[PDB]
């Protein structure tokens, strides 16, 4: 399963 | 071997010709499942092994709903890592990712990691602890306090690592068993090619083995001739299993004073 | 930052002549990802060929492995053509039934 909802650089 | 899940995204800005390359890969241990490529005209994340084609629509739905909007993140740390560097938009710059986990006994995260790369020279990186970050660069600093003011590491990357990333892990090994955990021993074989009048080249082969792990050793008279020995770099062969192959160089004949050994998992006794 | 390609150039199967089997070329350890590679018979381009889906290394360099059909021959050579950023001519490496 794929991670999702990271926070922008 | 020590089950493994792990992502690869590689993201690559095309100046000016409008949008940037996203490709994002997934692996079961050498068994890669799925893929995304933001060119291919599907605008899906699609299955790469055949064990992973029974889950349902949700799974692929869920799967190209997330994967599409990681893609718009990374177009958008482009722009922003040019802005840290002083680059020009005239260039072309690559960020790359990787995380995933190694499985534990009982059900465990025995190891999550979660590192990125700008250029080709590594950023930012998720240490051990699964709190920390480690920054290579007055970049990545910047980058770095923005996600411990956020709690990313500890809140959405540790939970991840910790629980889906293992669970799912569990959940492609059941639904792929017939695959992903069948030893595959290599056909093994030696092969010469003389040289001259003194010299022949003896050649060690190991084809068609699962997982790419191994070592080729070649011994004169018991002792281990490395680091005489030639050994190319494990290769793909195409579907789905691996080849490797050592070679030495010997005075012919007195070859019968040298052998070839082969360590693997499918070389398996009890 | 940026880095050569290595090329293996390889059948799948052990090279008997006559029966057919898979070319491969495996070019890995270069970055960045923008890369030609062309698999040849004698000088000529082999057009049905498809490849992996990029992916890459500990050390954050790509690899690719570009495959085709086809039946080995006593005559006929077979080689890889490859052409990269860090390359100043294209590199060709010649396909070897005991490489």
């Amino acid at each position: 399963k794929l991670f999702s909802g990271e926070l922008t650089k | 071997g020590s089950h493994s899940l792990r992502y690869f995204y590689t993201s690559v800005s095309r100046p000016g010709r409008g949008d940037p390359r996203f490709i994002a890969v997934g692996y079961v241990d050498d068994t890669q499942f799925v893929r995304f490529d933001s060119d291919a005209a599907t605008g899906r994340t699609e299955p790469r092994a055949p064990w992973v084609e029974q889950e349902g629509p949700e799974y692929w739905d869920g799967e190209t709903r997330k994967v599409k909007e990681t893609a718009q993140v990374y177009r958008v740390d482009l722009d922003t890592l040019r802005g840290y560097y002083n680059q020009s938009e005239a260039g072309s710059h690559t960020i790359q990712t990787m995380y995933g986990c190694d499985l534990g006994p009982g059900g465990r995260l025995l190891r999550g990691y979660r590192q990125d790369a700008y250029d080709g020279a590594d950023y930012i990186a998720l240490n051990e602890d699964l709190r920390s970050w480690t920054a290579a660069d007055t970049a990545a600093q910047i980058t770095r306090r923005k996600w411990e003011a956020a709690g990313v590491a500890e809140l959405q990357w540790r939970n991840y690592l910790e629980t889906t990333c293992v669970e799912w892990l569990q959940r492609y090994l059941e639904m792929g068993k017939e695959t992903l955990l069948r030893a595959e021993p290599p056909s093994t074989r030696v092969t010469r090619h003389p040289i001259s009048d003194h010299e022949v080249t003896l050649r060690c082969w190991a084809l068609g083995f699962y997982p790419a792990e191994i070592t080729l050793t070649w011994q004169r008279d018991g002792e281990d001739q490395t680091q005489d020995t030639e050994v190319v770099d494990t290769r793909p062969a195409g579907d789905g299993t691996f080849q490797k192959w050592a070679a030495v160089v010997v005075p012919s004949g007195q070859e019968q004073r040298y052998t070839c050994h082969v360590q693997h998992e499918g070389l398996v006794e009890p | 930052i940026q880095r050569t390609p290595k090329i293996q150039v390889y059948s799948r199967h052990p090279a008997e002549n006559g029966k057919s089997n898979f070319l491969n070329c495996y070019v890995s350890g270069f970055h960045p990802s923008d890369i030609e590679v062309d698999l040849l018979k004698n000088g000529e381009r082999i057009e049905k060929v498809e490849h992996s889906d990029l992916s890459f290394s500990k050390d954050w360099s790509f690899y690719l492995l570009y495959y085709t059909e086809f039946t080995p021959t006593e005559k006929d050579e077979y080689a890889c053509r490859v052409n990269h950023v860090t390359l100043s001519q294209p590199k060709i490496v010649k396909w070897d039934r005991d490489m």
